[PDB]
């Protein structure tokens, strides 16, 4: 009875996880394009600065 | 003979004068052109020769054609300041716009001015005791320091300030100067009627409360020495008064943003980000003119409008530098609910070291720091698994961290209407006792509700009562 | 102890601490404030090294703070784009690593026949974001001969002084390690490191 | 033609210095490519010898295929491989399978 | 004397102008001497501007300099010494010893600069070098005329790993190396210089087996940057005229970029990705291809590099990352882990390796180690969270092997007895072939982990063995 409730409690917790997991990834997504467009933006204006003077 | 010019460009607010008589003004001197709508004062910045200069322009610059008349007035604009300047509101260019009729004045001072010498310097070590308990715990003000504010967009940094307006500057009994730059016109209309009807500002009475507003309106050029002139009236009360003040700057931010406006339009290459060459002299001078002399003790509270909350943006970066203590205040913690919404792992104070502040309070608070520290590294752990996969020992801990987050939100008095809750000022010595206890769970066994916006330990152990029924 | 971009309150309490701690004695304070003008904040540590010369020329051993560098960087980049220089990477000038190279290098251990003088030096770099691919310190990194990282997180952690040993190097390794601290704490790298290991695998 | 087996360098100059090229033209080397009209869909197949590129990745005639990865992961020798393996169709006498590669 | 006199113009830093006189073209590439109170400053004429005013770059401080002073002309690229004269005595970026072991003994000179040698003139090498660093010889060989690359971080001791290069191989092969230090410290040099008086390569009296040019970092970026044709043109009278076959050695090579990065920006060209100079990839080019093994003499350059944060994405290592033969990478972490040497086993990739170059049996060895390896990265992750249990039999086998692999890549060096304090050790690549070969049998997976942990060969292992069961 417990061994069959301990799988059981591991399948629902590891669902869980993927869930939560998922939730992550996409807190993280919005922070890797943000991330990335500002690093361009920054890296250009750099470049136009040097190329004004 | 006041001297003569022409005007050469009207670049934007920062005009340029060919002076046709021989021998131009000197660099930072003060120039009239007598526009229309008055008058129009300029401040020579560059000499580019040929007897032309390069002006910053310190009120209105449209419906200027080209070839005005110049008087040089001479030397840095000359502010009046006096013992009845006191509750005066005066303008970028000391014009009284409260209009409580003609300024009183005795002895005009420049804008610009010398900061004291190094040896001019007296060092300080006074505690203030400030009655909010996340500043007395993380960061205890001390008397005569400079204290800053590193908040995000308005996130009640007025309101914070107002709080430590309502406790430190009728608790301080010293005069005091206001100083907004770049207020909005709601907030600065806010704080003159409450000065007024909290007396301080008492119109038939006097005033131990000086003003100086500038409103955002105001042009970039203007915003840059509203600034300066307030730290002018401030060296005539450190000085000449003789007492120690306190001093209030909403938002050096608005400063430094300013300068960065004008910088491109002067003809400068614009340091990385954007912010001007002289950011740095700039933000020196300013802040080598606020000191704590054998003259005065000057008590300043600065704020810094983070922008977007980037600390690592230059301006708030050379910012930390010249802050003697900083209370960071997070936008998160804000969401959170906590009002105060100072971060707590952001916090830092010379003024807290053990000795200083006693042993015990040391070691509670090097506790909570530690405590919370745990907390915030096991954010990772709390939300890839949940709660129960975390270790019994740190769960436990965890239970207490989030006491003490709750803990730490205390309602303002001044935001008492905002909050709907009454506000409550704890004092320093409660404080280290309701914290201490927290260390060691002694009440720890009641609702994270109960800890949740109230004041010291006493009123959580009410509260609990309230809670439980 | 040289001080570059600091305010004359920092500084002021400092000396006063130094002088508590009866040391004013052997310290020489070269400053260079807040206030003090970007030329003369540029001009600051290349005239710190030299009143150390003096003492490496004389075959004395003194040791030179220069806290913090990167308050001199930001100078050397107020100047050049005012004396309108081409713009380098994060405008800092495009000779800088050669400008914080000579000054860093001047500090020595001379030979017997000099009468073994030497300047010691320690550069302080104040990391923004600790980010290390920011140019100055990137640059630094590269000139110096050890890292002695400091990390933020273990402050709060609590380990006050903190240091973040698992960045700190000495390229230079042990040999002006004491023998005797040299045999006692034989061990002490091999079980610091594997009580790194254990303790990142024991989260999960 | 005669730049088979020829190893030139950009001005055309044999650097292999298999002597002076039998080029029957110096033709301009900023010109269009040829127009809608002037193609005809792709119908010859192309054996690179590789297994996973014959069957998993086709590859036609007249069209373009781009070989994106890694530094210097040996990228090169994939390519070459095409080279041997037309090897094969070049010894034929189809002029449809003489693939002349460059 | 040379009618080329010109008067100073303006100094702006490395970029110093000057006004020729009428008809004076001081060649792009030549060198011009000013004569100063200090020596010879010498100026190296990069542009014509017009009119007989040409931009030039210095090779020696700036200071003093009085607008108009008179500027002769050397009337070529610096022209160096040459010969086996150069052999022993430390030689600056101007020719001059800065060790002062006599005057330039030299009888010849050389110019610079130089034209990469022809399509025609290259001679592909297929020699395998051998190195007695384990790592090296199983997992990544090393060729005789090879162009071997240290990609790695600062302060893994990157010259430490240099050093043992020199220790094990440079004395063991009988032709003359050139030691070329671009833009590196004193302490450094000092202990170089030191060293290999001590490992006898310098001869105080008797030819020594190595030639010297440090350059320090000390010494304006443009002197910094024409280090590196320096030690390169005494390579190649090496290479060519003397027809030695020679392992060149430079450090570090990052600092050849970086310096040409700061010229670039005082030579007013618009500053490319991470401020790097536009010319980065030619400049690199000329460098690289000028460093090859031709009919002539035979060249094996180790070139330091160093990756800035080790982020080897930064395009100035990728650019070096094409141009050599066969790259290593010395990861920071395995240096941590106490593994030394700290080589990155799984990055570290010479082209050198084939089973026909190094043998059918080398290949499947090493085919086996790198997926043992490449599984227990893999698997790591799993360990890490999962934990060691539900991973098979032959997983745990498999990752049984690879502690005990990780390991037994690790061997002290004699140059580390100032490190490690543990005297060296350096094996035969054919011996250390089979040594591997016999871990991935398995005939020592009875055999503790630390008992593989830094000592030598399969033979040093069982004794390390029977030691620590004692």
């Amino acid at each position: 009875q417990g061994y069959a409730a301990e799988i059981s409690a591991r399948r629902n917790a590891m669902d869980n996880a993927s869930k939560n997991a998922g939730d992550m990834i996409n807190r993280y997504s919005i922070l890797y394009n943000r991330t990335r467009q500002a690093v361009i933006t920054n890296e250009l204006v750099d470049i136009i600065t040097g190329a004004s003077s | 003979t006041p001297i003569t010019g022409k005007v050469t460009a009207v670049i934007g607010a920062i005009v340029d004068v060919h002076f046709e008589q021989s021998e131009l003004p000197a660099i930072l001197n003060a120039l009239e052109i007598k526009t229309p709508q008055g008058k129009l004062v300029l401040e020579v910045a560059q000499h580019l020769g040929e007897n032309t200069v390069r002006t910053i322009a310190m009120d209105g610059t449209e419906g200027l054609v080209r070839g005005e008349k110049v008087l040089d007035t001479g030397g840095p604009i000359s502010v009046p300041v006096g013992r009845e300047t006191l509750g005066r509101i005066i303008n970028v260019i000391g014009e009284p716009i409260d209009e409580r009729g003609p300024i009183k004045s005795k002895l005009r001072k420049p804008i610009h001015a010398d900061p004291p010498s190094f040896a001019e310097q007296s060092t300080s070590a006074e505690i203030l005791e400030t009655g909010i308990k996340v500043v007395d715990l993380l960061a205890p003000y001390a008397r005569g320091g400079k204290i800053g504010l590193f908040g995000g967009a308005g996130v009640g940094k007025t309101v914070f300030i107002q709080e430590l307006i309502n406790n430190i500057a009728k608790a301080h009994g010293g005069f005091s100067v206001f100083t907004g730059v770049g207020e909005r016109t709601r907030e600065g209309n806010d704080l003159y009627r409450e000065m007024k009807e909290t007396g301080v500002i008492n119109l038939e009475g006097e005033s131990k409360v000086a003003l100086v507003f500038g409103q955002m309106n105001e042009p970039p050029g203007a915003r840059a020495r509203v600034a300066l002139t307030g730290l002018t009236i401030a060296e005539y009360f450190r000085d000449e008064e003789g007492q120690d003040v306190l001093l209030f700057i909403d938002n050096i931010f608005r400063f430094t943003q300013a300068g960065s406006e004008v910088s491109a339009l002067l003809g400068r290459i614009p340091s990385a980000v954007g912010y001007q060459p002289t950011l740095a002299t700039d933000m020196g001078l300013l802040q080598e003119r606020i000191t704590t002399t054998k003259k005065g003790s000057v008590t300043s509270v600065q704020a810094v409008y983070v922008p977007a909350d980037d600390l690592t943006d230059p301006a708030p970066a050379t910012t930390f530098a010249h802050l003697d203590a900083t209370t960071v205040l997070s936008r998160g913690i804000s969401e959170l609910g906590i009002y105060p919404a100072v971060d707590p792992l952001d916090s830092k104070s010379r003024l807290l070291d053990a000795a200083v502040v006693g042993q015990e309070h040391y070691d509670v608070a090097s506790k909570v720091q530690e405590t919370l520290q745990t907390y915030k590294s096991l954010q990772d752990i709390i939300a890839i698994l949940g709660m129960d996969e975390l270790s019994e020992q740190d769960k436990l801990t965890v239970e207490r961290a989030r006491k003490i987050q709750r803990f730490l939100s205390q309602p303002f008095a001044v935001a008492e209407v905002f909050t709907g809750i009454p506000g409550k000022l704890v004092r320093l010595k409660d404080t280290v006792a309701s914290f201490k206890a927290v260390l060691e769970g002694k009440y720890d066994n009641i609702p994270e509700h109960a800890f949740y916006m109230v004041g010291g330990i006493e009123d959580v152990v009410a509260k609990a009562e309230k809670l439980a029924a | 102890y040289v001080a570059v971009g600091q305010k004359r309150s920092t500084v002021a309490q400092l000396v006063q601490t130094l002088e508590q701690h009866d040391a004013m004695k052997y310290s020489i304070i070269v400053a260079a404030t807040a206030s003090e003008a970007a030329p003369l904040q540029y001009l600051a540590p290349f005239t710190a090294a030299s009143i150390g010369e003096w003492f490496r020329d004389n075959g004395k051993h003194a040791l030179i703070v220069y806290d913090d560098l990167s308050k001199q960087a930001v100078a050397y980049r107020q100047l050049s784009l005012l004396l309108r220089r081409p713009p380098g990477r994060e405008a800092y000038p495009g000779d800088v690593f050669y400008l914080h190279s000579r000054l860093l290098e001047r500090a020595a251990k001379l030979s017997e026949k000099e009468g073994s003088g030497s300047l010691t030096a320690l550069p302080v770099i104040e990391t923004q974001g600790g980010d290390v691919s920011a140019y100055i310190p990137t640059n630094v990194i590269s000139i110096t001969d050890g890292q002695i990282f400091l990390e933020a997180e273990l402050f709060y952690k609590g380990i006050r002084p903190a240091i973040n040993v698992g960045l700190s190097v000495s390229r230079v390794g042990s040999a002006a390690q004491v023998k005797a601290l040299k045999q006692v704490a034989g061990s002490l790298k091999l079980f610091l490191a594997q009580y790194r290991e254990v303790a990142a695998f024991a989260q999960f | 033609p005669g730049l088979l087996g020829r190893v030139v360098d950009a001005l055309g100059n044999p650097i292999d210095g298999k002597g002076p090229i039998d080029a029957a033209g110096r033709s301009r080397a900023q010109v269009k490519a040829p127009g809608i009209l002037p193609r005809r869909s792709v119908h010859e197949p192309v054996q690179t010898g590789l297994k996973a590129v014959d069957a998993l990745v086709p590859i036609g005639r007249g069209q373009r295929e781009l070989i994106i990865g890694d530094r210097q992961t040996g990228k090169t020798a994939v390519a070459l491989d095409t080279i041997l393996n037309q090897k094969r169709w070049n010894n034929g006498s189809d002029e449809s399978k003489k693939l002349y590669c460059v």
